[PDB]
């Protein structure tokens, strides 16, 4: 029993793949990425996500039926669906050693410029001479020097609420460096506080379906191991933040 | 208690 499903990727266009209905996130990710092109090395880079708003796209769990969220979502509207291929990486080294494969540098680029436009990368100092790159389709150079600017490879949540702080909400903030939250409004204004944690410093972290949080356990400085509940929607997907990074951390190659 | 405080 066979299905078409529609996916956004990162340079604009859009694929069609035939799958069986009730397939996994998974089994639907390989088939795209047979019928794009990518190879051994380039497919553990990206994965599937879920448009939630123009500022925020979601992770696929491994037991989600893709088709079923293409049906659900369907509209007439362009993309044509809320699927979308994203890149799934924190440590911007392992991007480099992919700076001669053209599939990949191609989606790197355009999807950069994408996060440059949303403001989640931070060039503003360096804007004129990363226009000049753009205008001439450099792209490697394009993104070497994007690479070094704020919020690179940072995986920015909606705000929501948590239970050690009195008032107002955060804005969590993930990266290969530390893991962030940003003191905002109920409204999600920002503050001007934010709170770093190395990732040395969590403990254990775990979900909490029935309360809809994200909790992680964290000992600073000299006290005794503190647990934090982030009240996110998005628990699972946090969560699958955590696994990645220490994943990540634990298979680096380089010390930079 | 308050991240953001002490």
């Amino acid at each position: 029993s066979d299905v078409e499903l529609r996916v956004a990727l990162p340079d604009g266009t859009t694929v069609t793949v035939r799958v069986k209905k009730n397939s996994t996130t998974d089994q639907v990710y390989q088939a795209i990425a047979a019928k794009v092109g990518m190879d051994s090395t380039t497919v553990n880079y990206f994965a599937l996500f879920e448009v939630i708003s123009h500022s925020f796209v979601r992770k696929l769990a491994p037991n989600e039926f893709p088709h079923k969220l293409y049906i659900q979502n369907y509209t007439s509207a362009v993309p044509g669906t809320c699927l979308t291929i994203r890149k799934w990486l924190f440590t911007t080294e392992e991007e480099i050693l992919l700076n001669d494969n053209d599939l990949a540098v191609t989606y790197f680029f355009h999807q950069a410029v994408d996060d440059v436009k949303k403001g989640y990368i931070k060039a503003e100092e360096k804007s004129y001479q990363l226009q000049k790159l753009y205008e001439q389709r450099k792209m490697v150079m394009y993104l070497n020097m994007l690479r070094t600017c704020e919020g690179y490879n940072e995986i920015i949540f909606p705000h929501c609420a948590c239970d050690s702080r009195r008032k107002g909400h955060v804005i969590t903030a993930i990266s290969i460096t530390h893991f962030k939250l940003h003191a905002c409004t109920e409204e999600g204004q920002l503050e001007n506080q934010v709170i770093a944690f190395e990732w040395d410093e969590m403990q254990r972290w775990d979900t909490d379906e029935e309360g809809m949080a994200f909790c992680f356990e964290y000992a600073r400085g000299e006290k005794k191991p503190r647990w934090v509940k982030i009240f996110t929607p998005y628990f699972n997907y946090m969560h699958e933040c955590f696994e990645r990074v220490f994943c990540e951390l634990k298979w680096r190659k380089e010390e930079y | 208690g308050d991240i953001f405080s002490t």
